[PDB]
């Protein structure tokens, strides 16, 4: 178990998760092998927020559970579970979660895109360039809805799409730290 | 029944003995005179001293006369962030708010003068659970960002994809 | 749905909304499901 | 059991998404062979 590696996962799992399960993740950091009761009387918190976190955490299988099953001296029925964190498992979920947070900003730059840029206050609905044009009549000489009667302004489409290239040079700027610490990792 | 109330009303009786602020350790002979055990038999009380005063953690025994533990219970705001520090490092946890109300005065001023080094959780009954903070690693997590990994769901990405994902981008 | 995702609500409510959900979806579907409860219209009538 | 599924080896929940996401990776010639057509 090289130092590197828990190096990675506190890095990481301080940094970019929550601080929540960050305190469930100090429990698995102490002991590689942990009862899920010894895990709750170390959390000291309820069974039902327990719960809702370790369903998560089973979503994201960031910690392999495993079920043991031995005979009690009283001799009642028992289930036992067991939590312990995988370094292998861990990485790959952490460094996709990473990775997929890109293609969603490439996909809001892409709606952005998407989105037309006539709008008619009276019809209060988007409207194609195609549709516009058609609308348009060259008697008339000019360009205006056939149904709404009114002139038809782009300029409000721009001011969002400005704010969101801000949002992503920040965005870009608070994740430059983590790579370095992955490219550790794979050192 | 006989002869646990009693002892009950000894226990209440050294808390009220604490909200007076009497430090000096006091007899179980004159307590019971205070709070009129002397009808109640010897033989309760001499087993009372010899296990449940023991047992009782609030209890402290000196110089063969018992008393509370002034040590036990805060006394001062820079002792409870130590404690805090050292609880942290054993992973005992936090310490309930309630219970550090009735040992420190003015506890929460002692809070306020702690300010971020000190984190409060509250609870469903109120109390307030406190977890000192990780002086070694401070790091800033902004909403924004916070959601963007909100939406994003490993659970949906099946173990093998995974794997695949990665050799796919070529890494 | 959405705003609990949206809010990373319990996993267990996550988990009972997607439950009522699908009931609803596949109730919608069809109503004479084996074994399960019926979708009356708030007077007693079982929906079409 | 009613509407849900579970998948036991050792038994857990399988939800929908799982099954769409099998499917998804399953290829157009095995629906051939299912008695399924892909288009
Ligand atoms: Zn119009």
């Amino acid at each position: 178990v090289p130092a590197a590696l828990k190096r990675l996962a506190k890095y990481v799992i301080r940094g970019f998760y929550g601080i929540e399960h960050a305190l469930a993740l100090d429990i698995l950091i102490r002991n590689s092998c942990v009862k899920e009761e010894d895990m709750l009387e170390l959390l000291k918190f309820d069974r039902k927020q327990l719960r809702s976190v370790l369903n998560n955490l089973k979503g994201d299988k960031f910690i392999k559970c495993r079920m043991r099953v031995e005979t009690a001296a009283d001799g009642k029925t028992t289930r036992h579970n067991y939590y312990f964190i995988n370094y292998r498992t861990l990485v790959n979920v952490v460094k996709y979660k990473l990775d997929h947070m890109r293609r969603r900003i490439e996909t809001d730059e892409r709606d952005s895109t998407n989105r037309a840029s006539f709008k008619c206050p009276v019809c209060s609905s988007t409207f194609t360039d195609l549709e516009a044009n058609q609308l348009f009549d060259p008697m008339t000489g000019t360009f205006r809805c056939t149904f709404c009667h009114t002139e038809v302004e782009e300029d409000e489409s721009a001011m969002p799409k400005k704010d969101a290239r801000t949002l992503l040079a920040r965005f870009n700027e608070q994740i430059e730290p983590i790579y370095a610490l992955l490219r550790e990792t794979e050192d | 029944g006989y002869k646990f109330g009693v002892l009950a009303k000894i226990v209440n009786y050294m808390k009220t003995r604490h909200q007076r602020g009497d430090t000096h350790p006091l007899t179980l002979d004159e307590i019971l005179d205070e709070t009129q055990h002397l009808d109640i038999g010897l033989k309760q009380k001499q087993w009372l001293m010899t296990e449940a005063l023991v047992n009782n953690p609030k209890i402290e025994v000196i110089d063969g006369k018992y008393a509370f533990k002034p040590k036990y219970n805060v006394r001062d705001k820079k002792a409870l962030l130590r404690l805090l520090d050292q609880h942290d490092q054993r992973g005992l946890g936090g310490i309930l708010l309630e219970d550090i109300e009735e040992a420190l005065p003015n506890s929460q001023k002692a809070v306020k003068a702690l300010g971020d080094q000190i984190l409060f959780v509250n609870r469903p009954d109120k109390k307030k659970i406190l977890f000192f903070n990780d002086k070694s690693c401070q790091f800033s997590v902004d909403e924004e960002f916070q959601k963007l990994w909100r939406s994003v769901t490993v659970d949906s990405m099946d173990e093998e994809k995974i794997e695949e994902y990665l050799k796919r981008q070529g890494i | 749905l959405r705003r609990n995702e949206q809010n990373g609500a319990a996993a267990h409510v996550i988990a009972e909304d997607v439950k009522l959900l699908q009931f609803h979806v596949a109730t919608m579907v069809d109503n004479e499901l084996p074994g399960l409860p019926r979708a009356m219209q708030k007077s007693g009538r079982p929906l079409k | 059991s009613g509407l849900e599924l579970y998948a036991e080896w050792k038994k857990i929940l399988l939800s929908p998404e799982r099954v769409h996401e099998i499917f998804k990776r399953i290829s157009d010639e095995e629906c051939f062979v299912l008695g399924m057509e892909p288009r």
